[PDB]
């Protein structure tokens, strides 16, 4: 519920289908898009419900982009903070912040993708966090 | 009338009153009457360029009594 | 050399983050001309 | 956006299927869950001892 | 007035007092610093709550510290 | 230390989160 | 301690608590803070340096 029919079956999603916007200039965008949302679960309006339940039928809507977007996003994370670790033991530090060493950047854009697998070496190892006697705090 | 400054010149020159203005201080002794101490340690200041470093501020009371409170030597 | 100078302004902060964001932009702006109206994966 | 490029079916349209069941979970048939106080065989409905 | 408190941690630096627009700051010698002398504030009459003389004080955290008081005529500022 | 109280209080509060979608799920009724 | 010993800080009201900071120049009678510190991240009021007493600090080196 409420009234997540298929949209296959629906009146009214294949009312919605006969007068169908093209997205690209793909004479059958139009097309090729309805086909493809008719094994998800349109209400009484037409629109296909997303469900982020976590069933594998529905596994489509957010399961599959979820681990699809936390590779990237931890990806970036992990980048970033590699990078901040390796020029911290430099001459300057500020300069290659805001003007990017090229030279050290790189290597560790190709490195990332065994992050999982570093993320874990590091947490176990003790070294992803700091001490709380190591670190600034405000008096209470 | 409160707080009398006054200041020795060496000759006349083009200053900045601190009520909004310029003025021209004659030679020697001179004599301006200011609203606020505020304005006499701003205008004491601006005497800094011209290289006088002989300014004495008063504080004229409504009774007539005049204390010197600046500098306190 | 002249030449340094180029690589060292490409990668100041507002042209490598120029560059790097249309580089990123345009990826998913050709993936999205030909695999149009992707709302879900499809399984 | 997709609203306003006329193709509305592109929307991201989320059932709120943690609140669908509480209510379902309270007696409301007009979802078919069928769980407890909605499903006439529970333990809930009953009270069974 | 206001309450000007200056602590014993600073330097002789002579930045507050020659930032202080109603000069209510002086020097006075004192044997503790390198440079020998310690602000001191005994014209705090005349304090009109700028915090001038927090702004231009080197030492972290402030050796000066300008509580805000009761707020007579000459600490409003007022011309009238 | 393996924190045993603290641990042993998250158990017992997840268990209620995986009970009450046995609910959802059916696998309790 | 010496010129070039890094040291923390145990000041709470100071910016730099517990950071380490780098021992430029102790002084030898006057004042009661005569460590000169010179730390490498700077606080709200653009400075790096700052005095401290003998035991105010924690020797890391
Ligand atoms: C190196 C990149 C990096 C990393 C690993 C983190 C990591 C973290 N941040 Mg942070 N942050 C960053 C950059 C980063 N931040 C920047 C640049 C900003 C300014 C916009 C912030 C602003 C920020 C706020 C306001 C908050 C965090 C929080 C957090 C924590 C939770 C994750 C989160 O909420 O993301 C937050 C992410 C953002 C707000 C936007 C991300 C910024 C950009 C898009 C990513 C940076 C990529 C980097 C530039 C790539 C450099 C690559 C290098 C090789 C050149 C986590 C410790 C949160 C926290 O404290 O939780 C406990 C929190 O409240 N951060
Ligand atoms: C006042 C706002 C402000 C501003 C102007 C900046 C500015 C900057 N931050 Mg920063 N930051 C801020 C707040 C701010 N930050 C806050 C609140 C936090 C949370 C503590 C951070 C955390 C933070 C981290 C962790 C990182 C930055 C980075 C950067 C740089 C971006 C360069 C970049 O994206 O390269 C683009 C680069 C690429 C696209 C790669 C090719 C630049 C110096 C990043 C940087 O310089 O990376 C080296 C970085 O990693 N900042
Ligand atoms: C031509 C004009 C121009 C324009 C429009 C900008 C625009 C910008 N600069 Mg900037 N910049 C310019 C010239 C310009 N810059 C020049 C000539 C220099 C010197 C080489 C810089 C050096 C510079 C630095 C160092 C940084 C920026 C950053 C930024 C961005 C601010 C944060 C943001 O929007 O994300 C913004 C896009 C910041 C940023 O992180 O951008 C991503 C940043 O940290 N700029
Ligand atoms: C971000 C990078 C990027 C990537 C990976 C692609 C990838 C592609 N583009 Mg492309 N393109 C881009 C940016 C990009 N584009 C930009 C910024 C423009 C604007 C100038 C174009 C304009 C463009 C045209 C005009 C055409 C392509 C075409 C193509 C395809 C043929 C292979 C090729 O590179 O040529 C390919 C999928 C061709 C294609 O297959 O389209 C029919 C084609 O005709 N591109
Ligand atoms: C922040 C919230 C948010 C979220 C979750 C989404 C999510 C989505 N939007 Mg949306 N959108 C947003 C904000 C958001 N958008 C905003 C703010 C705007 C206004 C600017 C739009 C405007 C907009 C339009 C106009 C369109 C979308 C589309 C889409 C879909 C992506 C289709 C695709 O091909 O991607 C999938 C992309 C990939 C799989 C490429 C990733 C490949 C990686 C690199 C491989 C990695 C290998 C390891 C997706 C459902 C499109 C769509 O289909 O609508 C449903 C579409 O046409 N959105
Ligand atoms: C911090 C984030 C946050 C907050 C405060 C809320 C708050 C709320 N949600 Mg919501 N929700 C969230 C995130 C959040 N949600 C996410 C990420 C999803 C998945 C898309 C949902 C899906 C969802 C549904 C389907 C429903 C709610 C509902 C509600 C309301 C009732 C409480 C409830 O069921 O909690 C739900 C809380 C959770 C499911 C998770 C708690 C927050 C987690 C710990 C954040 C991390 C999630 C993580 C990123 C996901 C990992 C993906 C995984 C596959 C790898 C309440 C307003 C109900 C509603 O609309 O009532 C009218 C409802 O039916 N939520
Ligand atoms: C936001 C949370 C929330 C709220 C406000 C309520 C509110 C209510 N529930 Mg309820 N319930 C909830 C979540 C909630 N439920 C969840 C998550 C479940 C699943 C475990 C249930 C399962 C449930 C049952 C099985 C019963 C209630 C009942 C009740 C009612 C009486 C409560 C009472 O005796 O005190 C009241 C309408 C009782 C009732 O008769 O009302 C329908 C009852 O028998 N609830
Ligand atoms: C320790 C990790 C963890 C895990 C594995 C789960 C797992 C789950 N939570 Mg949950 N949750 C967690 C932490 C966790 N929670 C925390 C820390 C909070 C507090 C914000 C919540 C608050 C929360 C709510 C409010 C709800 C869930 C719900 C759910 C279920 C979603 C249905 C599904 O299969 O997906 C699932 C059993 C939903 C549900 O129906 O389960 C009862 C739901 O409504 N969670
Ligand atoms: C001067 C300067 C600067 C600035 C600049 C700027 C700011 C820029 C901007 C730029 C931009 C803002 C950009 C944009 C981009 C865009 C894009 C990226 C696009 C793309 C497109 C596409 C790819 C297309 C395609 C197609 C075709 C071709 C045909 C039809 C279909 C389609 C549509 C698909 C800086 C700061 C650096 C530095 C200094 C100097
Ligand atoms: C399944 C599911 C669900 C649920 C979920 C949950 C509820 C979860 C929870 C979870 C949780 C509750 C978690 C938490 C966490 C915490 C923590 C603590 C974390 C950690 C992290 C970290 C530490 C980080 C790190 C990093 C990385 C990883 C990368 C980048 C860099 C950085 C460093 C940032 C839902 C219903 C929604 C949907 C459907 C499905
Ligand atoms: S209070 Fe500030 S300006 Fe005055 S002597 Fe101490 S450090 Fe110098
Ligand atoms: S109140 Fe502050 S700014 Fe004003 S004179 Fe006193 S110390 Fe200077």
């Amino acid at each position: 519920g409420a009234d997540l029919t298929p949209c296959a079956e629906n009146p009214a999603f294949q009312a919605l289908a006969k007068n169908a916007r093209n997205t690209t200039a793909d004479p059958q965008s139009g097309q090729k898009r309805f086909e493809r949302y008719s094994q998800a679960l349109c209400g009484p309006e037409g629109y296909p419900h997303l469900i982020v339940d976590g069933r594998l039928d529905r596994a489509g809507d957010f399961l599959i982009p979820s681990i699809l977007f936390l590779y990237i996003a931890g990806w970036i994370g992990w980048v970033g903070r590699a990078y901040l670790q390796a020029i911290k033991k430099d001459s300057d530090t500020e300069q290659k912040e805001i003007q990017l060493d090229l030279g050290i950047a790189l290597p560790i854009i190709a490195t990332g993708f065994a992050w999982p697998a570093a993320a874990v070496k590091e947490l176990l190892s003790g070294e992803l966090t700091a001490k709380d006697s190591e670190i600034t705090v405000s008096p209470r | 009338e409160k707080y009398a400054i006054t200041w020795t010149s060496p000759k006349a020159q083009v200053f900045e009153l601190p009520t909004g203005g310029a003025a021209t201080m004659h030679e020697g002794e001179n004599l301006l009457y200011i609203a606020r101490k505020e304005y006499g340690i701003a205008l004491g200041g601006q005497l800094r360029k011209f290289k006088i470093t002989n300014y004495k501020i008063y504080r004229i009371l409504p009774s007539g009594e005049t204390t010197f409170i600046h500098p306190a030597d | 050399d002249q030449s340094s100078y180029l690589i060292k302004f490409i990668s100041t902060a507002p042209v490598a983050a120029t560059i790097w964001l249309t580089i990123t932009a345009g990826i998913l702006i050709e993936f999205n001309r030909f695999f149009p109206d992707l709302l879900f994966h499809p399984l | 956006v997709v609203v306003a490029f006329g193709t509305p079916e592109k929307q991201i349209l989320i059932e709120p299927v943690f609140a669908q069941f509480i209510q379902a979970a309270h007696g409301k048939v007009l979802y078919g869950l069928d769980t407890l106080l909605s499903n006439p065989d529970s333990v809930a409905y009953t009270a069974y001892p | 007035s206001h309450t000007v408190k200056i602590y014993d941690t600073c330097i002789g630096c002579t930045q507050c007092v020659r930032a202080c627009p109603t000069d209510v700051l002086e020097m006075v010698p004192w044997d503790g610093c390198k440079a020998a002398q310690v602000a001191s504030s005994p014209r705090t009459e005349d304090c009109v709550g700028c915090k001038r003389c927090e702004t231009a004080c080197p030492t972290d955290f402030l050796s000066i510290r300008v509580y805000l008081g009761a707020e007579t005529t000459r600490s409003m500022g007022l011309a009238y | 230390p393996p924190y045993t109280f603290r641990t042993g209080w998250a158990l017992l509060l997840l268990a209620v989160n995986f009970l009450v979608a046995a609910y959802y799920f059916h696998i309790i009724q | 301690v010496q010129r070039g010993s890094k040291v923390r800080i145990l000041r709470p009201e100071s910016y730099w608590f517990q950071d380490v900071g780098t021992v430029a120049s102790v002084d030898q009678s006057g004042i009661k803070y005569p460590v000169i510190v010179r730390f490498d991240k700077v606080n709200y009021a653009g400075i790096n340096t700052n005095n401290f007493a003998v035991d105010e600090l924690i020797e890391v080196e």
